[PDB]
């Protein structure tokens, strides 16, 4: 059974690929963006 | 293979103002937040409902008094999320339970640990050895034995240091009256880095700065020193001469000289961090077995060792029950040890 | 040197003074009304002077209980008539 | 017998500090 | 006093055994040319 | 506008007062209010 | 081999690359909080232990005095007038702990003022 | 060197040395499976650590 | 010339606005009566 | 005697100390801040008893 | 919660006022990097 | 020449001397396994699995042999008290023996392997040189690793084939060794259910057969083989101190916390059962049992078990020791004999009363007796010009119930104040002090040492993984850094990228 | 055949010294909680 806490800890994890995510997603963008010069 | 990996490996080592690379994706926000998080907690947050005590800038302490404090001893070693069982999401009951210590102390955590993996990162960079990192073990040793291994060793987070110059005092104290730390050999030992540290700090700086050779006509000497040059600054052999004729040894070699600054205060901090370790366990240096049987047969015998234990007994009586408020003792004036008038 | 402008050139320009002689103060004044609201109380769950104890009461409303905390705070809280 | 002990490894350590002094590996300029 | 009597050994054999041990690769060092 | 203008003397004299002033008011608050023990 | 080995007394060069070092450390913090110039450096190495230090003699000389760290015994109240403790009064409940129990037999009177 | 019987029997297992594949490989795959060992790791740990509390599962010696 | 919005300038105003926006609201403490 | 109450405190290996609880101990609080040289004692064992040699030292 | 608006407001009025100084220079630079 | 601190890493090019150096190790490792178990069994009294179980006499090794299924002596007794056993050779004796043997064979081969260095499986085909292929080595291992794992979990533990392994009930009472079977469900990642240790290694063992298999067909991919170094021996170094200290927090952790491998009838209570009063709380609850039933005080608590009651006791609480206080807990507070019995201590008005129990972070306690209500009714004073509270004002006497003392009663205040002094350590036992010249002072029990031994070995190989791994990644400028290190490479700037030449 | 690995081991005179007053002063201070 989902238990209140098992929800919780759903919710702990998306909420860390939602932080993560939107890190590497904006880190990605930004390097694609300004490149180095070689 | 320019994918999008290197090309992110590109932007994260470029040379700017401040050097990001792969690790400061740990290591920026982690640190970021253990700081904001002792700055919030210590400015706005109590511990009247963990500890009985007002902490923060709003209640009316100031910088020394101040702190984030330990979850009470009921949490026990909850990790005490946001999103736990406990708090249930409720920033504001968080707040009030001391979700805010575990918060700082787990991005703390992996903060040094992001700290670390910079100081080897930018160490493989620019091409140098990574002794600055591994110097840095140290302070991990201690953060770790002593933030986390030692409460998870007692009965909760309750018995770790709060963060507060204050609360940490109490720290101190606590270790004295309840595990008579000052006795241990390995907190000795680290006392013994620390201080040789600091010693040997002092003592190369001045040396240095009195065996210059003089490579300018100003009277203020930092100037002729250019970072390029190829020549020393100081003379090592008359720095030499000197120690050997003023303290009978001397260092003749720089780089032992500069592996043993490294290797001192280092050392030091680790041993003690295996003390901590101990203490976790309440494996204490509490007593000296023969003084104690030697004492107890005869009324006459007193050391300093007798007199500390007397010292701590006060500090364990006095202190215990508004340190520990969850154990709800109640010490009638009568059982109070005191000595006379006192 | 690694690109971005000097501080000291940023700091003695006219157009830095222009933008944080308001923003700056503007901040300040935020936080100043984030604690004269009382706001910060409520947001981070600190006792105001009068709400410490009930009127008679001398006894700290403890947290004893692990899973029911919450609870517990929210009933001493009631308990401030 | 531990009092002897503790001034054993004292003395040992005075004459230890005799022995790096004055019998040193001679600092040498090269 | 009522000290542990193996505190004796104890102590000797953390003196001896590794003072022991410089003392081997102290003077092997030496004996080499 | 162009960086220069405002000589930076000035500027940290300015910073410094206001450093003074702000600190001065924590120290006047300890004898006042909240944790002044009156 | 040890790498002590690669420096010989009275050698006239510097053994490490102060410049590297400093490349590092500038790095590791942000350049303008590394030391690049030798002196200044090891300057700042001998007067941040010797300055504290001085401040802790000082403090031991002073208090022979009996001028005495800060006192916030009792310093937070709440509006009926209620003793809030801080940490400041859980150390004082230590101290209370050594004083009391010290020199358990040498007085006769009920402060101890030296 | 010295050749055994055994060592005959055994060349084969030791006789790739630097042999790669070639970019990433398997890469991804791994990352995959160390995210699924770290968020098992999460579950074991905050159930031992009573923040994860599933039915049926009471973490204490009266377990049996 | 320069940029004006960089890495540097993040992590400056990171650590600069709270920190005002905290000396505001100590500030105001310092003037609340029990 | 370092407190001046005739309760004697034993400082030295020879009578019960190891390394970590052994002292040089303080003078007596009866002599206070007065200077005790040997010869201002009427004996070595009065000077012993009143912690004369941590003056010397 | 009026508070809410109230302590933001003026932060706000800084951001956008900030925002109006520096928005030329800024699209300036948003227009050079691309 | 090498200094000192060096000298092994003559092996770090001599596959078949640093597999002599592994298997000199190996023997080194079983011979102290062999010896420490003869000496566990020249010293063990097997005769009260009561009141001197194993963790009380300082044993180490017995445990973790009893653990897995050696219960008996050849001398015909068990740990479980069983006298007239026959354990077949699989005795304490008969495992002593076999890992003397083992390290006897184990330094026979290690000489074989020292002296036949060169041999020409260590070369490589193409080369000739010295090559180990790690990557291959560590799949074959990690597949034996995981046939293991998983015969041990398949066969040994559930009994199909093997003893099963240490189980009890949750107050460690009825203790033995049962096949266990597999937990499936959720409750198999409970700590205390022994179902779930099957269920792991059957399942991490057959993972492991997969991934071993995985790793001996598919080559590392060029990105991590660079990454990580595994052409250099040195990586392995690195991550296995890592794996090891991770390991080693571990089970630091579960000795502490208690779980199903680190039973209380093998090493002792945990500090938590103190601390939550749980032995206490079973106690009470059997003597409320008893009494609801009709049944007396007297008989109620001389119905509780003394392994019961010894739970219920300080003395065995771990957290009680000192890091000096050597040996067994058998040589502090002595010899367990007998329970006393229940003390009850009432007033002169007849209350009962109860005596606060001393927490384990105090080496010493007042002595203070409250209602049930927890206000308090007596003490023992220190001073006693303002006493009020005192034994002789109060009145207080003691009653025992249960135990040797069971139907006693006593009034002078000196007697019960020592009972009351007692009392602070929970239930109260008589005690042999003679026989091992018992010094009266709290030892920590093998629980206590493990968990030291074991935290303490975790944390200092935290450093040999930081240590080893600067030398896998570093291993360029191990002697010093290039001394033609152009200064713009480390000046700001220059370079877009840092460390990258390419990029100015 | 003989071992190509094989290397010479050194101590010098001043690490023979600093390992010494190591031991000694480890010892030093140990002793006192061996006896105990
Ligand atoms: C090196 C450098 C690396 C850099 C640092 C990296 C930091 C990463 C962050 C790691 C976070 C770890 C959190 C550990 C939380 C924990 O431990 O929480 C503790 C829990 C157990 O919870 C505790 O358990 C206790 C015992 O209860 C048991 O016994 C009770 C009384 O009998 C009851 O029966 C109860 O039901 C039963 O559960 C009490 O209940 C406590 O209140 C409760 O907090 O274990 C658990 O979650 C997990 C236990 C197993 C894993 C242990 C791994 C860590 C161990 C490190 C130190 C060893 C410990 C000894 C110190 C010496
Ligand atoms: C960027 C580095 C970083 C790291 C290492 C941490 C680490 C931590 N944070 Mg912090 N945090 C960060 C940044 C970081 N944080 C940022 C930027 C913020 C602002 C948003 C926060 C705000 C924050 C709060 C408010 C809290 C934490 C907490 C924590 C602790 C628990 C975290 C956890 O359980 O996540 C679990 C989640 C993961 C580990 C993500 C793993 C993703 C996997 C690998 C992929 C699979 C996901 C899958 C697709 C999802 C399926 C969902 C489906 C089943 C429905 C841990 C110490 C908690 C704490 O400290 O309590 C004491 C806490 O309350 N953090
Ligand atoms: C399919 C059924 C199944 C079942 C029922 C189990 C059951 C179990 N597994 Mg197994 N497992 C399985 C399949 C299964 N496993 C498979 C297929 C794999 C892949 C090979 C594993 C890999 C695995 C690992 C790696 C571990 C387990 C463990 C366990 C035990 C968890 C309970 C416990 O005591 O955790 C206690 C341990 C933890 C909760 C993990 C702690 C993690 C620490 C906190 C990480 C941080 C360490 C840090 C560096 C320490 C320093 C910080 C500190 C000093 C403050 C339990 C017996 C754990 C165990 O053996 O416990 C004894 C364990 O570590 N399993
Ligand atoms: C040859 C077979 C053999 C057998 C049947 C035994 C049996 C025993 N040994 Mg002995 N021993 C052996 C060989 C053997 N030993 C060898 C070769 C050595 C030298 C290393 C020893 C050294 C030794 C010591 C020092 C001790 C024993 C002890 C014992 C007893 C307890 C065992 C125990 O608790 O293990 C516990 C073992 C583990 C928990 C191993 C876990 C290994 C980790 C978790 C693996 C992690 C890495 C892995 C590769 C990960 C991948 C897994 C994959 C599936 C995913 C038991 C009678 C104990 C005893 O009672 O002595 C009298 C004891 O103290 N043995
Ligand atoms: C995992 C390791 C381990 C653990 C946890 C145990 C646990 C135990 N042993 Mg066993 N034992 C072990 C390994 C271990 N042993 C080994 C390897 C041997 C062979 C030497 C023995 C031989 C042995 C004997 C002969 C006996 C025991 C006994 C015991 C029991 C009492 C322990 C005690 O009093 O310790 C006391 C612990 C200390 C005094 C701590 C010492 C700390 C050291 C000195 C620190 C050193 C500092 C260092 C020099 C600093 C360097 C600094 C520098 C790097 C700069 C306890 C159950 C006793 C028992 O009860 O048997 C029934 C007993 O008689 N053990
Ligand atoms: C699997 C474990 C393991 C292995 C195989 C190695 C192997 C090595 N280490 Mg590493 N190391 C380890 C763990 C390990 N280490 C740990 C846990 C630490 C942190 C303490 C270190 C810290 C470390 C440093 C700082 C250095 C090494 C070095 C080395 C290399 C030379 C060692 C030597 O000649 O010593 C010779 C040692 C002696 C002659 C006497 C040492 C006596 C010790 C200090 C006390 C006695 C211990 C006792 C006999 C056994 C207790 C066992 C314990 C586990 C219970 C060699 C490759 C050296 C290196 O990298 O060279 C290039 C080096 O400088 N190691
Ligand atoms: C080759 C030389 C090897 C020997 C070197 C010399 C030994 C040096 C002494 C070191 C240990 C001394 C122990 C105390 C003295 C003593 O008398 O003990 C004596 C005790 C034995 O205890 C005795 O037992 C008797 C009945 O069995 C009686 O009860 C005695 O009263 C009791 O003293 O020795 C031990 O048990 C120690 C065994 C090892 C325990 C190790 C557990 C902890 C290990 C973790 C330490 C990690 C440190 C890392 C730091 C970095
Ligand atoms: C002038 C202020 C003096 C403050 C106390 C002394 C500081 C300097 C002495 C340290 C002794 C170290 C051992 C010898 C080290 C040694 O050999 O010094 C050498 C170093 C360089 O010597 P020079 O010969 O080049 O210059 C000294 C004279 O010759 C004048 O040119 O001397 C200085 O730098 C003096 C700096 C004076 C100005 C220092 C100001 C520091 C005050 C900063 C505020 C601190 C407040 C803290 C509050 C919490
Ligand atoms: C916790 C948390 C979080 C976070 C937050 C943050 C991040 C914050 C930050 C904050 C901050 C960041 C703050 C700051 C502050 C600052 C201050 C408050 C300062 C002060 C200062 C002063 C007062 C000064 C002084 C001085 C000195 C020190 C020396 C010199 C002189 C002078 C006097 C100047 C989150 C949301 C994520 C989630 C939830 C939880
Ligand atoms: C040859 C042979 C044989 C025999 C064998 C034998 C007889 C063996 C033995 C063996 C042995 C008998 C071994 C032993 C070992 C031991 C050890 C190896 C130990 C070690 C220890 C240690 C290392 C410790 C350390 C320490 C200390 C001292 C203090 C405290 C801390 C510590 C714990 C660290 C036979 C007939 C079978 C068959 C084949 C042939
Ligand atoms: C975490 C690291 C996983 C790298 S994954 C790797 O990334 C490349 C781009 O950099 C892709 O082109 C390639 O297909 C992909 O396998
Ligand atoms: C005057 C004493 C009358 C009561 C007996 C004391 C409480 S009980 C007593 O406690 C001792 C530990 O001190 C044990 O060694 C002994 O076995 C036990 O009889
Ligand atoms: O002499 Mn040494 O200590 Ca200075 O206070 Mn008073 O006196 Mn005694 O009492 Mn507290
Ligand atoms: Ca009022
Ligand atoms: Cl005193
Ligand atoms: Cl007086
Ligand atoms: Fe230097
Ligand atoms: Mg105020």
């Amino acid at each position: 059974t989902i238990t209140p806490s098992l929800k919780g800890f759903f919710i702990g994890l998306l909420s860390g690929a939602v932080v993560l995510g939107l890190t590497f997603a904006v880190l990605i963008a930004i390097s694609q963006i300004d490149k180095v010069q070689r | 293979e320019r994918g999008w990996f290197d090309i992110l490996d590109d932007w994260l080592k470029r040379d700017r103002f401040v050097f990001v690379g792969w690790s400061g994706i740990l290591l920026f926000p982690c640190a970021y937040l253990a700081l904001g998080g002792w700055l919030t907690g210590t400015t706005f947050v109590t511990s009247w409902y963990t500890h009985g005590l007002a902490s923060s800038y709003l209640e009316g302490c100031n910088f020394l008094t101040v702190a984030v404090s330990t979850p009470a001893n009921s949490m026990g070693h909850s990790l005490l999320l946001l999103w736990g069982p406990e708090a249930q999401g409720d920033f504001t009951r968080w707040c009030q339970l001391g979700g805010l210590w575990t918060f700082i102390a787990l991005h703390g955590a992996f903060g040094l640990i992001g700290f670390m993996l910079r100081q080897f990162e930018i160490a493989r960079l620019v091409g140098v050895r990574p002794y600055n990192a591994i110097a840095f073990s140290a302070p991990i040793a201690v953060f770790v034995s002593v933030f986390l291994i030692y409460p998870l060793g007692q009965s909760s987070w309750f018995f770790a240091p709060s963060f507060g110059v204050a609360a940490i005092f109490r720290f101190l104290l606590f270790f004295q009256g309840f595990h008579n730390w000052t006795l241990n050999p390995f907190h000795m030992m680290g006392v013994a880095g620390v201080l040789g540290g600091a010693l040997l700090c002092a003592i190369h700086g001045a040396t240095v700065e009195n065996t210059l050779f003089q490579d300018g006509e100003g009277a203020s000497t930092f100037r002729a020193f250019n970072p390029t040059q190829a020549e020393e600054t100081y003379s090592m052999v008359t720095a030499n001469r000197f120690w050997s004729q003023i303290f009978g040894i001397a260092f003749s070699n720089k780089r032992w000289l500069h592996f043993f600054m490294l290797f001192v205060p280092v050392t030091g901090l680790w041993m003690s961090a295996i003390g901590v370790v101990g203490l976790a366990l309440n494996l204490r240096s509490y007593d000296f077995i023969s003084q104690e049987i030697r004492a107890a047969e005869d009324p006459e015998f007193e050391t300093f060792y007798t007199k500390n234990l007397l010292l701590n007994e006060g500090i364990r009586a006095w202190m215990a029950p508004q340190d520990q408020p969850h154990e709800n003792f109640v010490f009638p004036e009568e059982v109070l040890p005191r000595g006379n008038a006192l | 040197t690694t690109g971005e402008r000097p501080f000291s050139d940023i700091i003695t320009s006219v157009r830095y003074w222009v933008i944080h002689s308001i923003t700056i103060p503007a901040l300040f004044i935020a936080g100043w009304l984030f604690v004269s609201t009382g706001l910060a109380y409520d947001v981070f769950g600190t006792p105001r002077p009068d709400s410490y104890y009930a009127q008679e009461q001398r006894s700290i409303p403890l947290v004893t209980d692990r899973f029911e905390a919450k609870q517990q705070v929210e009933t001493f809280l009631e308990q401030l008539k | 017998m531990e009092t002897i002990t503790y001034v054993f490894i004292f003395a040992c350590i005075i004459a230890l500090f005799f022995f790096a002094i004055f019998f040193r590996e001679p600092p040498r300029i090269t | 006093m009522e000290v542990n009597q193996l505190g004796l050994i104890a102590t000797a054999l953390f003196v001896l055994v590794p003072s022991v041990f410089l003392i081997i690769l102290y003077v092997q060092t030496e004996s080499q040319q | 506008s162009e960086g220069g203008r405002i000589p930076l003397w000035i500027v940290a004299t300015v910073a410094g007062m206001g450093v003074i002033v702000i600190v001065g008011l924590f120290f006047y608050g300890a004898y006042a209010g909240l944790g002044s023990s009156l | 081999e040890s790498a002590n080995y690669g420096y010989k007394f009275g050698q006239e060069e510097e053994t490490y690359n102060i410049v590297a070092a400093h490349g590092y450390f500038g790095r590791l913090i942000f350049q303008y909080a590394s030391f690049n110039n030798s002196r200044s450096l090891h300057f700042f190495l001998a007067a941040w232990p010797v300055v504290g230090v001085w401040f802790a003699a000082l403090g031991i000389s002073t208090m022979a005095f009996n001028l005495n760290g800060f006192n916030f015994n009792h310093s937070v109240i709440d509006a009926k007038g209620n003793v809030i403790n801080t940490w400041a009064d859980i150390i004082n409940r230590a101290n209370l702990g050594m004083e009391v129990m010290h020199e358990r037999n040498a007085h006769n009177f009920p402060l101890d003022l030296a | 060197a010295r050749r055994t019987w055994l060592g005959d029997i055994l060349r084969p297992l030791n006789s790739e040395y630097g042999k790669v594949a070639p970019g990433w490989g398997t890469t991804p795959l791994m990352a995959v499976f160390m995210g699924l060992f770290l968020v098992f790791l999460l579950i074991i740990l905050e159930i031992y650590n009573s923040t994860l509390i599933l039915d049926g599962v009471n973490v204490s010696w009266k377990a049996l | 010339s320069y940029p004006i919005f960089t890495v540097r300038w993040v992590a400056v105003h990171t650590l600069a606005v709270p920190t005002i926006f905290f000396l505001g609201a100590i500030a105001a403490m310092q003037f609340i009566q029990r | 005697d370092i407190d001046g109450i005739r309760e004697p405190v034993s400082g030295s290996l020879l009578y019960g100390n190891n390394i970590i609880t052994g002292a040089v101990v303080p003078s007596s609080n009866a002599i206070g801040l007065h200077f005790y040289p040997i010869w201002e004692a009427a004996s070595l064992d009065e000077w012993l008893y009143n912690g004369g040699p941590y003056q010397l030292i | 919660d009026w508070r809410v608006l109230v302590v933001l407001l003026p932060v706000l009025l800084a951001a956008g006022w900030a925002v109006r100084n520096i928005l030329p220079y800024a699209v300036k630079q948003v227009q050079k990097l691309l | 020449g090498l200094p000192w601190y060096r000298v092994h890493t003559v092996l770090i090019n001599d596959p078949g001397r640093l597999i002599a150096a592994h298997l000199m190790h190996t023997a080194l490792v079983a011979g102290w396994a062999g010896s420490m178990a003869l000496y566990e069994l020249a010293t063990f009294d097997p005769s009260d699995p009561v009141l001197n179980p194993m963790w009380r006499q300082g044993m180490f090794v017995l445990p973790f042999m009893a653990r897995l299924g050696v219960t008996g002596s050849w001398s015909g007794w068990s740990i479980t008290g069983e006298t007239g056993i026959d354990p077949g050779f699989w005795s304490f004796e008969g495992v002593a023996l076999a890992h003397i043997v083992l390290s006897g064979l184990l330094f026979l081969a290690a000489c074989w392997h020292w002296v036949y260095w060169d041999l020409e499986l260590f070369r490589d085909p193409r080369t000739g040189e010295p090559a180990l292929d790690l990557p291959k080595m560590f799949g074959i291992h990690l597949f034996l690793a995981g046939l293991l794992c998983f015969g041990f979990g398949a066969f040994h533990l559930t009994g199909l084939f093997g003893p099963g392994m240490w189980v009890s009930d949750p107050y460690g009472l009825t203790g033995s060794v049962q096949p266990v079977a597999p937990e499936w469900g959720p409750d198999g990642f409970n700590p205390y259910n022994p179902g779930g240790v099957v269920a792991h290694h059957i399942a991490a063992g057959i993972v492991g057969i997969i991934a071993g298999l995985f790793h001996i067909l598919v080559r590392p991919p060029q990105r991590l083989y660079k990454a990580l170094r595994m052409g250099n021996i040195e990586t392995v170094l690195s991550s296995s101190i890592a794996a090891v200290f991770f390991a080693a927090f571990v089970v630091a952790g579960t000795m502490w916390y208690g779980s199903a491998t680190t039973p209380i009838e093998l090493f002792g209570p945990t500090r938590y059962q103190w601390d939550s009063s749980y032995f206490q709380q079973e106690i009470n609850r059997r003597v409320q049992a008893s009494l609801a039933s009709g049944a007396t005080l007297e008989e109620a608590w001389s119905a509780i078990p003394e392994k019961l009651a010894f739970y219920d006791y300080i003395g065995n609480n771990p957290a009680k020791g000192g890091l000096f206080r050597t040996g067994p807990m058998n040589k502090g507070d002595g010899i367990a004999q007998a329970w006393k019995g229940h003390a009850v201590f009432r007033n002169k008005e007849g209350e009962e009363l109860f005596v606060r129990r001393m927490p384990a972070f105090f080496e010493s306690f007042p002595v203070i007796l409250t209602d049930k209500n927890g206000v308090v009714k007596a003490d023992i004073p220190f001073r006693r010009a303002e006493s009020k509270y005192s034994f002789e004002q109060q009145g207080v006497t003691v009653s025992f119930y249960g135990g040797e003392l069971n139907g006693q009663t006593f009034t002078d205040p000196p007697t019960v104040k020592s009972y009351a002094r007692k009392a602070i350590f929970g239930e109260i036992f008589e005690f042999d002090t003679e026989t091992l010249n018992s010094d009266g002072i709290f030892r920590t029990s093998p629980r206590g040492w493990f968990t030291f031994a074991h935290a303490v070995f975790a944390l200092l190989f935290f450093f040999g993984h930081i240590w080893h791994g600067a030398r896998t990644l570093f291993r360029d400028v191990f002697s010093g850094i290039d001394p033609e290190l152009s200064p713009e490479q480390v000046e700001w700037g220059f370079y877009q990228k840092v460390g990258d030449v390419t990029t100015r | 055949e003989p071992n190509p690995n094989r290397q010479p081991v050194e101590l010098n005179r001043t690490s023979l010294y600093l390992g010494l007053l190591l031991i000694l002063v480890l010892a030093l201070l140990f002793s006192s909680y061996f006896f105990n």
